[PDB]
RNA sequence: GUACGUGAAAUUGCUGAAAGGGAAGCAUUGGAAAUCAGUCUUACCUGGGUGAGAUCAGUAGUCUCUCGAGACUAUGCA
RNA sequence: UCUAGUGGGCCAUUUUUGGUAAGCAGAACUGGCGAUGCGGGAUGAACCGAACGUGAGGUUAAGGUGCCGGAAUGUACGCUC
RNA sequence: UUGAGAAGCUCAGACGAGUAGGCAGGCGUGGAGGUUUGUGACGAAGCCUUGGGCGUGAGCCUGGGUCGAACAGCCUCUAGUGCAGAUCUUGGUGGAAGUAGCUCUAGCGAAACCACAGCCUGGGGAACGGGCCAGG
RNA sequence: GAAACGGAAGUGUUUUAUUGACUUGUCCAUGAAAUUCCAUGUGCGGAAUCGAAUCCAUUGCAUACGACUUUA
């Protein structure tokens, strides 16, 4: 089944936020692979979404997406910050996200 | 009249009330929840034990300052009593209920006690509203098909 | 009903204008090029011509089932394989009104448009078929000709464990 | 750098501290961490040095001797255990010592960073948890460091006939001419 | 059950399903969000009725 | 010149909800020692001018449109030359006889009725 | 239904759903579930055919205003 | 020209007098809090930053980047077990 | 170019803590004069509602339900005109509690009290504690 | 269809006997499209059943009551 994934596995990790002030508008992103902030830079603007399954069967599918892109990179360990088109729920720490590999400048 | 149950269509069901009833609305309480959803002859039954002292209500909310008895084991709870009043109130209506459905023609070996009610009188001591709803019990038809 | 009836706020005079697109240098015509979204995703395709802003792509149609399709240049990653004999092939019938989905008319009357008795469809032409066998030809003893580029172009690709595309070179 | 669903950490020479708060992050990273060996583990400074810092413990509570349940300790307490999000991360750490049946046929990596050969300055003393362990409470070191013997052997002779296996196909590697006929590209 | 389309109306989809073999028509008239009307017309030129209808329950209520 | 609102939620006066006595209409706090007046962390927000919405979007529905309340087909009639810019709102009080007349006339009129289909039924 | 117009809140009972471990309610952001809102292509332009009628008659009358301005009544439809 | 409100203190710093087991007390001075929310200081009425309309983006201050906790288990040179 | 409610329209720049105190503009209620050739038994007013909308806000508009006879917008006039507190007044109703009482019982049946929850160790300087911070 | 090994929490490691297939090992011929530029048995409520346990004949062994222990 190794003919798929055109994306790269990545975790979300928490939101932007301060000591005491959490800021949900904008997300940390863990690209796997990603160990620098100058191999971040390819990721820039690359979409992100977020894969969940929910009960009901909506649209006829069992598959919600909430899309998003990376904006910027985070810190020197090579995340990146990303916004959603719906901020990420905070019940997603740790879960995991796709970052593709369109809009692609390769 | 209206009833607090959407049931009591005249089909498969009978009514009974009580209004202004000279009786504590803290024991009401209790006896109308250990004999709801119970058979009208199972209900009698157990209403005739708890004259008798050979069964007893199991107060539930109201529990306070009430002494528990292994009589209770069988409800899952442990604080019980004996009242005789609120049984008696509870047995004249649970009596003609039954009659209503005699008259109605429903089926007398099918009746349970689908919805049965107790509400606070005005205050005149503290008296007591007492609704009861006896239906028969819906039976499933197979599809067969 | 002509003369305007309102405040009539006419757009100021915007000065912008519209310039040709700008692809990057590594999407030249018959490189070979995966696709990245669509149905067709991970297949690998051949650059025709490039339009305004997409690529006029396509798989040869005998190799990976890519008919003659457009492409945007951000859905695409172009590869640094061995570049395909594509001047040959005339590519001046590839247009935005070649590929552009057809107009709605939707000639009709109120006795079928109830019931759906209509069945409206447009499958694909003839000629449509005929273009994309002549591509073909054209292209396929071009692939012929270099190793292991027919079924390369056949291959789908996809990304492994340990893969890191910020450091795989294409 | 990557990720798998359950990783199982060789708790053999790594520090207390500076595994748990490797785990402790992978743990609220969303993955799930076994950590075999737990006895192994390391703690810089000497056996009456901790000594004292466990039996202060025990004058002060719930006091736990095995030497998972002081590993398991020492990561809880680097987690937000008072909420939802640190209880859930704490529920995905299975610390045991020695390798069990379901673990010692499974790959077991390690931590640089909380290795002791590299972490500890040579000549330094250090105190093992399985040793300190077993003076204050614990009770099953020595049927544990007897059974690993057991598990070694077993190991050990996996390896050589894994290795015994493996000569065969390295011998066709080179027999094989298309290995060397394009070999130029690295492989 | 045919959805209906555009500006269609009860006789022209009457003499059109005349046509169809269709025999008796039905018509839910529905406003926002509620079904209340039905008029029924026996095909081709018979008698139509006209009801509004009330406690309109499905089978999981 | 799309519509934007600089708040949705509404402003609650502060320990509303706390009391059944104590309404949720806005009320300024007076007390010196209160944290909502002193404007502290966490506490609830307090209406300030600086929430006020744009002036050439203001009063606008989301579909754009202004609501004029209109109580008969004298009303209706005014909005011949605003039609893109306002929409009829039928007042509450006004019987299902004129809201048929006022509806017909708004739909000649080319004008948007907010509540159009109150208080009638439908017959085709 | 005389415990009688309307019938609020506090409070009480039953039923249904959901949440439960101790500062709590509350604020911010989203998820899930339930529910709701409005936004529709339909018209516009153009051509011909067929008939129609007036604010068109190389047209006849009446009325009210100030020659011509409105309202009509016949007759023809280029 | 007239015309509302106030006619205190606290934190103390600094200069400073007497001191007295030693602390401490006494003047002036200096500003702040007092009418002031916000980042930090584990938490904090007076310590370090900074003073406030509603937001988007960027960048910082004081503090920080093992984990809790956003951020190098960074680089280089030393002391200590 | 129509953009003269000249009390309108328009352009530009700067600024925005706030007690006492000062000064403007508004929202709402009862009644009065005028007005809307206003709304109303084809349903006024009130009330209910996880319906919708408008305003920074006071507030206002509206759908549905309930209901059954009156009521509102605008200009002006007028005042017994807006509540969370007063150990406030009147009325209604709670927890205590089916407790005290007159083992289990049978009947009858209170009152005081009540801002609100309620496991500990340390610190939070003005008690900090129960309510914050760090832990068990 | 299987036999062996695996005890620490073996729950899996092989050995296969075959029975069928894909066999990317390699070379060819067809089909892919107008998706004509991304959007992706299981659970509940009822019954007819089979056992078991409690109450129960019980008992003081336990005992404010609960609840407990023996025996019908």
């Amino acid at each position: 089944a190794q003919g798929h994934r055109l994306y790269v596995k990545a975790k979300h990790l928490s939101f932007q936020r301060s000591k005491h002030v959490i800021h949900p508008g904008t997300s940390i992103v863990k690209i796997e692979g990603c160990d620098s902030k100058e191999e971040a830079q390819f990721y820039l603007g690359k979409r992100v979404c977020y894969v969940y399954k929910s009960s009901k069967a909506v649209r006829g599918s069992k598959i919600r997406v909430i899309w998003g892109t990376i904006a910027r990179p985070h810190g020197n360990s090579g995340a990146v910050r990303a916004r959603f088109v719906h901020n990420l729920p905070a019940k997603t720490f740790g879960s995991s996200l796709r970052v593709m590999l369109y809009p692609s400048n390769i | 009249v209206r009833y607090s149950a959407s049931p009591a269509l005249e089909t498969k069901c009978a009514k009974a009330r009580g209004a202004y009833l000279r009786t504590h609305f803290k024991n009401s309480r209790e006896v109308a929840f250990t004999i709801n959803g119970m058979s009208l002859k199972k209900a009698f039954i157990f209403l005739d034990n708890v004259k008798e002292h050979k069964q007893a209500v199991p107060f539930r909310r109201f529990n306070g300052g009430v002494g528990r008895t292994a009589q209770g084991k069988e409800f899952g709870v442990t604080q019980a009593r004996w009242p005789v009043k609120s049984v008696k109130f509870f047995y004249d209506l649970l009596k003609n209920a039954e009659a209503n459905a005699e008259a109605k023609g429903l089926d007398m070996d099918k009746l349970i006690i689908k919805h049965v009610q107790v509400n606070a009188a005005p205050k005149q001591s503290s008296p007591s509203h007492i609704e009861i709803i006896v239906a028969e019990e819906e039976e499933a038809v197979p599809k067969a098909n | 009903k002509y003369y305007p009836a309102y405040r009539e706020n006419v757009p100021k005079k915007a000065r912008k204008a519209v310039r040709p697109t700008k692809l990057r240098a590594s999407l030249a015509p018959g490189t070979v090029c995966i696709l990245l979204a669509g149905r067709f995703r991970g297949k690998r395709v051949v650059v025709l011509s490039q339009l305004e802003d997409t690529l006029v792509v396509t798989g040869p149609y005998k190799v990976n089932g890519v008919p003659i399709r457009r492409v945007n240049h951000r859905y695409v990653i172009a590869t640094s394989a061995p570049k395909i004999d594509v001047s040959g092939v005339s590519v001046e019938k590839f247009t935005k009104a070649y590929f552009a989905k057809q107009k709605r008319s939707g000639p009709v009357k109120k006795d079928e448009a109830f019931f759906a008795e209509n069945a409206p469809k447009n499958a694909l032409p003839a000629e449509r078929i005929a273009d994309q066998k002549a591509v073909d030809a054209k292209l396929l003893p071009a692939i012929k000709a270099i190793p292991n580029m027919k079924e390369y172009l056949a291959a789908s690709f996809a990304l492994s464990n340990g893969d890191r595309p910020h450091l795989m070179k294409f | 750098s990557e990720f798998q669903k359950v990783v199982v950490i060789d708790a053999k020479g790594h520090l207390l501290g500076r595994l748990a708060s490797v785990v402790a992050k992978q743990l609220l990273g969303g993955q799930k961490v076994v950590v075999v060996r737990c006895e192994e583990l390391n703690i810089s400074g000497h056996f009456f040095r901790n000594k004292l810092k466990y039996l202060a413990y025990l004058r002060k509570a719930f006091h736990f001797r095995a030497p998972s349940r002081i590993f398991q300790k020492a990561v809880r307490g680097m987690l937000p255990h008072k909420t939802a999000r640190g209880q859930a991360a704490l529920e995905h750490l299975q610390a045991v010592e020695g390798i069990p049946p379901p673990f010692d046929k499974q790959k077991r990596v390690v931590v640089p960073a909380a290795l002791r050969v590299l972490r500890l300055k040579p000549g330094r003393k250090y105190c093992t948890v399985g040793r300190l362990s077993s003076e204050v409470g614990w009770k099953y070191n020595d049927i544990v460091a007897k059974l690993e013997e057991r598990r070694k052997v077993k190991s050990a002779a996996f390896y050589q006939a894994k290795l015994a296996k493996q000569k065969k196909i390295a011998s066709a590697k080179e027999a094989s001419p298309v290995n060397q006929k394009l070999s130029q590209f690295g492989y | 059950f045919r959805k209906r389309t555009g500006d269609i109306e009860v006789h022209e989809i009457a003499e059109a399903a005349a046509k169809r073999g269709y025999t008796d028509l039905l018509v839910l008239n529905e406003d926002r969000k509620k079904t209340n009307a039905l008029t029924l017309v026996h095909l081709p030129n018979g008698p139509s009725f006209y009801f509004t209808l009330s406690n309109l329950q499905t089978a999981k209520e | 010149v799309n519509i934007i609102k600089k708040r949705t939620k509404p402003f609650k006066r502060h320990q509303s909800d706390r009391f059944k006595r104590v309404g949720e209409s806005w009320r300024k706090p007076r007390g010196i020692d209160s944290c909502v007046r002193r404007r502290f962390r966490g506490t609830i927000s307090m209406p300030k001018i600086g929430y006020g919405n744009n002036k050439k979007t203001r009063y606008c529905m989301p579909n754009g449109l202004k609501a004029f309340l209109v109580r008969n087909v004298s009303d209706v009639e005014l909005l011949l030359m605003h039609n893109k810019t306002y929409a009829a709102e039928i007042a509450g009080n006004v019987s299902a006889r004129k809201r048929v007349e006022i509806v017909e006339k708004a739909r000649a009129l080319g004008v948007k009725v907010t509540n159009a289909g109150a208080k009638v039924r439908s017959q085709e």
